[PDB]
């Protein structure tokens, strides 16, 4: 062998023949020779496949066993591991090796040093990050910086890898609801991080995670026993019990304002959305008046929070929004047609923002019901024209409008005729192009690019989309938009079938 | 069709569904009376399902006595929810709707046409396959005799009360019908005044008739769903 | 423009698994592709197969005679099996494949499409008495008398008319007395 | 150990056991004093603390890198890069221990089949001496230079030619001989002995083996040729078919002759190929050897005789079957005795002109039941055809019409023919063999007992 | 009255009254239609990764293999190169069977009609022998391999040692052999069912007996049986059932609704306008 | 249309090469799967007046077993083939040692040509083929199982094994599309291999009548 050969100044005789086999002979000489030979045969791939051959043989080692008893590691393993972690495949491998045997002093002790030594972004740290404080805080800093510079689209991409880390236990959740709340309380960009905090809270609500007990004490809404106790039962139970609504109604109406952020919690307003805008919700007159008053109060008043004092209130816009919510409630609950006759005032209610997601949810609970398109006969259903007006008047609902609308586009209505199925898809594409004119450009075209390049949807719908887009838009064009749109027309499954000349003339000038 | 041509029918089928329910508990004397209509009985009275306070046997025990030898089956009852086999309680049925026979014993499940009728893979089919033909003949006769003699106790009828529903259900039926007639009137107005656009692949009469048929089919489906949802477990139409 | 004896053609996105295209992926799974198909009224199978952008492998037909003329005898056998199965399955019931296969093979074992009528069944050399039992008894018997056709009495029907034990189930063999086995008797 | 490049610790560093103060293998000198720089040498200290499993690690990496080395040869196989890769493999493959005929085996599989200076001559000679694993390169180069395939394969190959000739020399009464498709016993190994450039290798070794067979026995040359030569063109190799002038043509002609004995159409092609000029000297002799040397021609001749008699039955007269049969018999008879020279033997007026009425005599006499010309044709032609025709005629004017022909054939006598095992098998061991002893006829001793 | 004298003869071939061959085997596998059951092929549906994970025996993970087997069997499986080679050869054989099945059924339905219900039989063997699924088993996987091989050699539909009869036998029992190898795999026996040696021998005997019982007997008037089988549903019930059946049967040069099913190429089939 | 006719002729040649491959004739792989652009570049792209006329597309090929057995694939100019053109084509058939040939007709030829075909059968085996028939390969249809022509020795072995008569087998017509595809005459047997959902796969044999 290399070590068991001449143990003494000979040393076994059988091992001296074993020494002839390896030593500085073929095992060592031909290593450099073939390392230069496979290189000369073709090659940077040679060292990569060499490392792959080593890496496969590395994994067999029993690292968690022998490393526990040492307890010292000669000062953070400087001889061999400290130079090793600077290697990409090795440092990546160490994360894989840790997952095999967790709950060990050696592995959790060693990982605390590599996180700050160059591996700022610790990939596949779903469970390993939870055990160590330093690594968890470091990767949280990386996550918050990444989401902050990512913009808006990355929120879909940033949610799963980041928020799932707090699912192992609540102790990793309330701490992950602490420092960024301090960042949110400041006036210097305190809105966006509270936005991602509430988004995390809503994901917690749809993953069964209990977020109803911690977010109320975090927005200093626990200052009053009645307010916190009232809201706690609503968010924990998930319903509009009358007692809490009555105390809130008689509380906030008095000259003692609670913190405005407690009545503006998105989970609470989404709960109101679900409880009220459903067609099948039947409420008496008085409780309905209190409900519409709470929503109007939650969406009208401007308040100056000086942390000890506040003197500001508005009543007129509260009354106007109460009227709008009440009238839309009447339209939603009555359901009968005379639906077309009610658009004289319904678009006036569309102009108010608080009503827009209400009718959006009502439309979602209407169109998603099967046979609705089968029961419909118009060239364009009135509900989709309502979403067109919603897209026109406002832009904050555009991700939600697109999410509902692609949910409809991907849907198969087997009960319908095939040609009316296509005409329904073309109607949804008419909403796509309408929303494209209202500023929601990149996510829609990204959906189209995914649906065409990857999926196998009908090419006629894509062709109708491109024709409508080219016929509705005019130059100038931004470089990102032409960067996204141009591979569609270059697919050649569309170009030969029929604006096109103008677009190809302008795009080459653009790039 | 490689399935049994003959199976349990009518009175015996309804009564064996009513018999294998989880709530059926038989007194001692009733068990004595039923046990002697078994031609294949070994003469050993089984230990009761419930010993104290009162000795009560279940219909599953008696049907386990009827089932011959050690045939093994899994069958799905008609009222079995589809989502039950995905979530919790998948193999401990809250509805007793998963039939599994293990070692020739009905450990759980309610029996119907899907497990005792002509369908392939039913209890009689595997009983024939695993135990010849004479054993299955005895199986048929034992089911009929025991189940009819228990139907003397349970009884089974049908009447006017099973064809009626409360005021709420009839109000819902009338509202659904009224809305359907309103939709048909609206479609008629659209066709007459020419707001209605013909769909491709057919003429204007075909489009109008297809839409009317869709509306009335939706009305029938909704009314049937409302009526069935309004039924009670004691409804005899539902039992049949 | 187009092809004669083809009145109307309808596109269709099939929902049924049998007509939907199914392709094994690289991963080895089965993926059903909702691809367009056409259903016509009127059959000109050959021209349609020869047409452009039309899959010749999967393009089949309802008609039985013309698919025999175009594609052959084994193709019409398989197509007839498929059509018969479709008819039975539309009812929602099930019939074992053996009986469908036996019907298709019996009516395609002579090369041509043996119609189950007076015109196919009575043209085979099954024997005068079986044919007379089936239909047009007098015509078959007079033709046999003219042509001196002899009935070898190998079918069940002939022996049934003559009252002899048929070559059917319990009569497809003989019983011989085992005289040596009788030596153990008492 | 390291018998190439240099020497640091492959010999003196190979033996760590010598005296009292001579310890020093190379497990401490090798690597330190791994693969390359520390970045990739960092796995060594970490793995050396794990009980030192260094041998399986090193040999596993070497094995994986050698297998991956073999695959990249296809990139240059499909050649400036090929020359450099071959040179690198040769430099790395000059040592023992490592590259166990995988590197030099790969390089020889690429372009080192034919002999080369320092690539195929030295490497092939050493591989043949050491019995290396470069079987394709070893066989192709030994066959090219007459070292192993031509030289060392000339002993078993030349003796196998005679052994095969004796193997099908039996005189039984011939038990369903296999066709060219089923004649592949040792055909794969013999045809693959010169996979690289066996046109020259078959010219010297196989051609020399054939020339030795013609100087060894009448059956030896044809027996080995008939099996391999026809099937080689079916191997899908251009050189195998193109080596002979019409090997791809006459091999398929022979195979279809044995497939369908009666081949009136094929007789026109055979007469066109064998009846041509401008290549008479070498080509005519080679065609005679391939036409009459092979035992399959002898087995075909009996069917040709019977078909000629059947054809003459309809005409009932004598002067293309007779001309074709006489041409084949003359070519076969002249192949054994006459050398491969122009003005080929056969084509005598007496044999060809007599055998036609001799064959027609069976047709004329047989119908009258309900000839000197046969004897003249038998005397004019070779005795082997007469023996085969008489044997085939055994299986009532039909038996008496072909009589004089075969009788005069045997009486006249001969050349290379198949009238022993083929003849007797158409229709004290000495008692039956007494009649057959004159014919050579073979059915008397072996045919009677074995039948 | 058409297929009246169509009977399966004593050479297992189906022939009519004048001994013309209708089928060399009655169902094309010589099995009667009453002792045959619906069964699921566990190999046609899953992906390559899933098929390998659920059907390839792994002899490299000592821990889990020791969990599911007795330690002596663990040592025998690990030490033997011959046993590991045989297990891998069985896996490759069932992979060939998998691609053959994919060829046979381009539609991905695993429901087939085969004589012996293997899943219920394994359940019966488990229940009779009081198999504990929690404990490791005493069943040698190589015993499973050789038992399956010998069982395949025992289920005979075509008799004869000639190449033609052997080919016909391999083709007639192809589907059941694939199903038998798939169900009675070494990996499945080890992990999913946990049978014992006596239980495995009983299972093999039961499968052989039941398959032998399911063969179509000589003398069955399968013509009359087929006619009744096709006639009774017809009496029970764009063309509806009975007239379409009449058009199929009475070979009509004009049907009421002649039709084509034009399948398009891939590029056109995805586009509605060029469709 | 010019391009339409070029494509149709290319498809005809593709089906003919597949035919010759199936019949056991030595066809080069590149020509067996040549592209339409390969055909257009090779032959001239202009059948209306330019070089790729029908006689420029004549195909000759020899059997893999014997080079002597060659099949000719003819392409006449006229749609309705008269006696004169088959006569001169048969003279070309005479002057070479060929045995059997093919004729590809756009339109049905005169009946007298068919009678001439029937009477000249023993000397040479010439077969016609409508252009529409060869416009698509038939063996690739899902309904058509694979057909294998079996040799005389294989048929005798089959007949002996099953101990049945020649007439007791199932039958296929001589004018059947696949029988014409394999060019099999009376008395020839073709084995059919089809997959069955009951047994996996099944072999059937059919005599030609």
């Amino acid at each position: 062998i290399m070590e068991p050969s001449i143990f003494n100044t000979l040393g076994s005789p059988e091992n001296v023949i074993q020494l002839l086999s390896e030593n500085y002979t073929a095992v060592a000489q031909t290593v450099n020779l073939l390392a230069e030979w496979l290189i000369q045969t073709g090659p940077v791939q040679v060292q990569e496949t060499v490392e792959n051959h080593l890496k496969s043989l590395l994994i067999k080692h029993f690292d968690p066993r022998k490393a526990d008893s040492i307890f010292t590691e000669e000062g953070e393993t400087p001889a061999w591991l400290e130079q090793m972690i600077a290697h990409t495949t090795w440092r990546d491998l160490f994360y894989k090796l840790a997952e095999a045997h967790p709950d060990c002093l050696m592995l959790n002790f060693t990982v605390k040093l590599i996180s700050d030594a160059g591996y700022q972004g610790e990939i596949t740290s779903v469970s390993t990050a939870c055990q160590q404080l330093e690594v968890f805080s470091r990767v949280l800093r990386t996550s918050l910086a990444t989401i902050l510079d990512g913009g808006e689209e990355n929120l879909e991409k940033n949610l799963p890898e980041f928020a799932k880390m707090v699912c192992h236990g609540e102790h990793t959740y309330l701490f992950a609801q602490a420092m960024m709340s301090v960042l949110a309380q400041e006036e210097q960009g305190g809105s966006a991080v509270r936005r991602i905090a509430q988004e995390v809270q809503r994901f917690a609500q749809e993953k069964g995670h209990d977020a109803s007990q911690i977010t109320l004490a975090l927005g200093t809404a626990a200052s009053y026993p009645r307010a916190c106790q009232a809201l706690g039962a609503m968010l924990s139970k998930g319903a509009l019990n009358p007692a809490d609504i009555t105390v809130l109604f008689k509380m906030f109406t008095s000259m003692d304002p609670p913190p405005v952020e407690l009545i503006r919690v998105p989970a609470f307003l989404d709960l109101f959305m679900q409880s009220l805008f459903k067609p099948g919700a039947r409420i008496n007159q008085d409780h309905k008046h209190k409900y519409i008053h709470i929503l109007a109060y939650a969406a009208s008043v401007v308040e100056t929070w000086k942390k000890n004092k506040r003197v500001s209130i508005n009543k007129d816009e509260l009354k106007s929004t109460s009227k709008a919510v009440e009238t839309v409630h009447n339209l939603c609950c009555n359901e009968n047609s005379e639906l077309v006759a009610e658009l004289s005032t319904l678009y006036q209610c569309i102009r108010f923002p608080v009503v827009a997601m209400g009718v959006l949810k009502w439309v979602d609970w209407t169109v998603s019901e099967p046979r609705y398109f089968q029961l419909q006969t118009d060239h364009t259903p009135v509900h989709l024209a309502l979403l067109d007006e919603i897209s026109t008047c406002h832009q904050l609902l555009h991700p939600q409008v697109l999410q509902l609308l692609v949910k409809l586009f991907e849907t198969e209505h087997s009960q319908l005729d095939v040609m009316e199925q296509l005409e329904l898809k073309k109607t949804l594409l008419d909403r796509m192009v309408h929303l494209l004119s209202r500023g929601y450009v990149l996510p829609v075209v990204s959906y189209i690019r995914k649906c065409l390049e990857k999926l196998d949807t009908d090419i006629s719908l894509i062709r109708y989309f491109v024709t409508e887009v080219l016929d509705v838009i005019a130059p100038p064009y931004t470089s990102d938009f032409v960067q996204l749109f141009l591979p569609i027309l270059e697919n050649d499954s569309i170009a030969g079938t029929i604006p096109v000349t103008e677009f190809i003339a302008h795009c080459k000038s653009n790039f | 069709s490689n399935r049994p041509v003959m199976g349990i029918v009518q009175d015996t089928l309804t009564a064996v569904r009513k018999f294998t329910k989880r709530d059926v508990f038989l007194e001692r004397g009733e068990v004595m009376n039923l046990l002697m209509f078994l031609s294949t009985w070994d003469g050993k009275v089984p230990q009761p399902a419930i010993l104290k306070p009162r000795p009560l046997w279940t219909g599953k025990q008696i049907f386990s006595l009827i089932i011959p030898g050690h045939i093994n089956c899994i069958r799905t009852h008609s009222t079995h929810p589809d989502d039950e086999d995905s979530g919790p309680y998948k193999h401990i049925s809250p509805g007793d709707t998963k039939v599994v026979v293990e070692n020739g014993e009905l450990i759980m499940g309610i029996l119907c046409k899907k497990s005792l009728g002509t369908s392939a893979g039913s209890l009689v089919h595997i009983s024939y396959l695993e135990m010849g033909h004479d054993i299955t003949r005895l199986f048929y006769s034992n089911i009929q005799t025991v189940i009819n003699n228990w139907l003397l106790i349970e009884g089974h009828t049908i009447g006017i009360g099973d064809s009626i529903a409360d005021s709420k259900t009839y109000q819902d039926i009338q509202n659904t019908i009224k809305k359907a007639k309103q939709d048909v009137i609206e479609v008629i107005e659209k066709a007459h005044n020419n707001e209605l656009e013909p769909t491709p692949g057919n003429t204007l009469r075909q489009t109008f008739e297809n839409q009317v048929n869709r509306i009335l089919n939706d009305a029938r489906d909704k009314t049937g769903s409302s009526a069935q949802k309004s039924l009670s477990e004691y409804n005899n139409f539902k039992s049949m | 423009q187009g092809i004669e004896q083809i009145s109307k053609v309808y596109m269709h996105l099939p929902q049924t698994d049998n007509k939907k295209k199914i392709i094994i992926t690289e991963d080895g799974e089965f993926k059903a592709l909702q691809e367009w198909i056409l259903e016509t009224d009127g059959v000109s199978l050959m021209r349609v197969l020869s047409e452009k952008d039309v899959d010749p492998v999967r393009t089949t037909s309802n008609d039985i005679v013309e698919i025999f003329t175009v594609l052959g005898i084994e193709a019409v056998r398989k197509a007839l099996e498929r059509e018969l199965y479709h008819v039975i399955s539309f009812d929602g019931s099930y019939v074992n494949y053996r009986h469908l296969a036996l019907l298709c093979d019996t009516m395609t074992c002579r090369g041509h499409l043996m119609a189950i009528t007076r015109h196919g069944v009575n043209r085979q050399d099954t024997g005068p008495l079986m044919k007379c039992s089936f239909e047009e008894t007098v015509d078959v018997l007079m033709e046999a008398a003219a042509h001196g056709e002899s009935d070898p009495m190998k079918g069940v029907s002939e022996n049934i008319m003559l009252g002899q034990l048929a070559p059917a189930g319990t009569g497809c063999f003989d019983l011989l007395l085992d005289a040596e086995k009788c030596k153990y008797g008492m | 150990x390291x018998x190439x490049x240099x020497x640091x610790x492959x010999x003196x560093x190979x033996x760590x056991x010598x005296x009292x103060x001579x310890x020093x293998x190379x497990x401490x000198x090798x690597x330190x004093x791994g693969v390359l720089l520390p970045s990739l040498q960092s796995a060594l200290p970490f793995l050396d603390l794990h009980g030192t499993p260094r041998l399986e690690f090193h040999q596993s990496v070497f094995d994986e890198l050698r297998d991956k080395l073999l695959e990249r040869v296809s990139a240059i196989a499909s050649a400036e890069e090929r020359y450099k890769k071959l040179e690198d493999l040769l430099e790395k493959s000059f040592s023992l221990v490592k590259m166990p005929s995988l590197q030099p085996v790969v390089m020889c599989v690429m372009k080192h089949l034919p002999k080369v200076p320092e690539k195929k001559l030295k490497l092939v000679m050493a591989d043949k001496e050491l019995y290396r694993a470069c079987a394709v390169e070893v066989k192709r180069q030994i066959w090219q230079d007459n070292q192993a395939l031509f030289g060392d394969e000339v002993s078993p190959l030349l003796k196998q030619y005679i052994l095969e000739k004796e193997s099908a020399l039996f005189s039984t009464e011939f038990f369903s001989p296999s066709p060219k498709t089923r004649r592949q016993g040792e055909v794969v190994q013999r045809l693959t002995r010169m996979v690289g450039k066996n046109v020259k290798l078959y010219d010297m070794v196989l051609q020399f083996l054939r020339t030795l067979f013609l100087r060894t026995r009448n059956v030896h040359y044809c027996t080995l040729r008939a099996e391999l030569l026809m099937s080689l063109h079916d191997l899908d190799v251009g050189e195998i078919c193109t080596v002979d002038p019409c090997h791809k043509f006459t091999w398929c002609l022979d195979a279809c002759i044995r497939e369908r004995f009666v081949d009136s159409k094929r007789a026109r092609e055979l007469q066109g190929f064998l009846d041509g000029v401008k290549k008479g000297q070498e080509q005519v002799l080679g065609d005679l050897s391939m036409i009459l040397c092979d035992p399959f021609a002898i087995n075909t001749l009996a069917l040709s005789t019977v078909r000629h008699l059947q054809e003459l039955v309809g005409q009932e007269t004598l002067p293309l079957l007779l001309l074709l049969r006489l041409l084949a018999l003359g070519q076969g008879a002249w192949d054994m005795i006459d050398s491969q020279v122009f003005k080929e033997p056969k084509m005598e007026v007496e044999l060809i002109t007599r055998f036609l009425p001799m064959l027609m005599s069976f047709l004329v006499d047989d119908y009258t039941f309900n000839p000197e010309s046969f004897t003249k044709f038998l005397q004019e032609q070779r005795m082997a055809c007469e023996v085969g025709l008489y044997y085939v005629l055994h299986i009532k004017n039909a038996l008496l019409r072909l009589l004089p022909g075969l009788v005069e054939t045997f009486g006249d006598l001969g050349d290379i023919f198949l009238h022993l095992l083929t003849g007797n098998l158409a229709l004290l061991e000495d008692f039956c063999s007494s009649l057959f002893d004159g014919f050579f006829r073979k059915e008397n001793v072996h045919r009677h007992a074995l039948r | 009255k058409s297929m009246e004298s169509v009977m399966v003869k004593y050479d297992a071939t189906v022939r009519n009254s004048i001994n013309q061959v209708v089928q060399l085997r009655y169902g094309e596998d010589g099995l009667a239609g009453e002792s045959v059951e619906f069964q699921n092929l566990a190999t046609l549906k899953p992906s390559n990764k899933a098929f390998e994970k659920k059907f390839r025996f792994d002899y490299t993970n000592e821990r889990a293999l020791r969990r599911t087997l007795q330690e002596d069997l663990v040592k025998d499986v690990l030490s033997n190169a011959h046993i590991q080679n045989e297990l891998e050869r069985e896996f490759e054989r069932m992979r060939e069977d998998r691609e053959v099945l994919r060829v046979i059924f381009p539609t991905g339905d695993s429901k087939v009609v085969l004589p012996c219900n293997l899943l219920r039989m394994i359940w019966n063997a488990q229940k009779i022998f009081h198999i504990n699924p929690r404990l490791p088993s005493d069943l040698h996987p190589i015993k499973v391999v050789e038992g399956v091989k010998e069982l395949s050699k025992k289920l005979v539909i075509v008799n004869g040692d000639d190449p033609l009869s052997r080919q016909a036998q391999e083709n007639a029992t192809l589907l059941f052999n694939i199903h038998l190898r798939s169900t009675l795999c070494s990996r499945r026996m080890a992990e999913e069912f946990r049978l014992s040696g006596e239980a495995f021998d009983w299972l093999l005997g039961e499968i052989e007996s039941k398959f032998n019982q399911a063969i179509a007997h000589p003398g069955e008037m399968v013509g009359a049986l087929a006619a009744q089988s096709l006639g009774e549903p017809a009496t029970q019930m764009v063309t509806l059932g009975v007239p379409r059946l009449k058009e199929l049967i009475n070979i009509s040069k004009k049907p009421k609704t002649p039709s084509l099913t034009v399948f398009l190429l891939g590029q056109s089939a995805r586009d509605a306008e060029r469709a | 249309d010019d391009e339409e006719e070029t494509y149709r002729l290319w498809k005809i040649r593709k089906t003919i090469m597949q035919l010759c491959h199936d019949r056991g004739y030595l066809v080069t792989q590149d020509e067996l799967d040549q592209t339409l652009e390969e055909f257009k570049a090779q032959f001239g792209d202009k059948p209306s007046e330019g070089r790729p006329r029908r006689t420029d597309l004549t195909v000759l090929v020899a059997h893999n077993d014997d080079p002597t057995d060659q099949m000719f694939v003819f392409f006449p100019e006229e749609p309705k083939v008269g006696i004169k053109t088959i006569k001169v084509y048969c003279q070309r058939m005479q002057e070479e040692n060929i045995t059997r040939a093919l004729i590809v007709v756009q339109q049905g030829m005169t009946p007298s040509a068919k009678q001439s075909l029937v009477d000249m059968a023993p000397k040479y085996i010439l077969e016609q083929f409508l252009q529409q028939e060869l416009l698509i390969n038939i063996t690739e249809h899902e309904l058509v199982p694979e057909h294998v022509v079996m040799t005389k020795e294989e048929v005798t072995e089959l007949l002996a094994r099953y101990k049945l008569r020649e007439n007791q087998l199932p039958r296929i017509q001589a004018g059947d599309p696949v029988a014409r595809y394999f060019g099999i005459k009376r008395g020839q047997v073709v084995k059919i291999i089809r997959p069955s959902e009951t047994a996996g796969r099944y072999i059937t044999y059919r005599l030609v009548q």
